[PDB]
């Protein structure tokens, strides 16, 4: 803003600023292994 | 005499990025006969 009155005068100015960031991560891994071997597939008592 | 002149402004910006990757793997296997080292392999 600027003004003059009669001599007299005045002026003014502004900035305002705001800024924001966010970063987010989630990782999941699951492994299941179930493994069986039989080598004497039967004993019968 | 009196004079006034004025101006005002407002402004914004935004940005986004996103990613989601998801995976499943399964295996099921049976072997009968052979010898345990190679059957294992």
């Amino acid at each position: 803003s600027s003004s003059r009155k009669r001599r007299s005068s005045s002026s003014s100015s502004r900035s305002y600023t705001s800024h924001t960031n966010e970063i987010h991560k989630g990782k999941s891994y699951q492994l299941l292994v179930v493994e069986n071997t039989v080598e004497v597939a039967q004993f019968i008592n | 005499t009196k004079v006034e002149h004025r101006c005002t402004t407002n402004k914004l910006s935004e940005k986004h990025e996103g990613s989601f990757i998801q995976g499943a793997e399964k295996s099921i296997s049976l072997i009968r006969g052979g010898r345990s080292e190679y059957g294992a392999a």
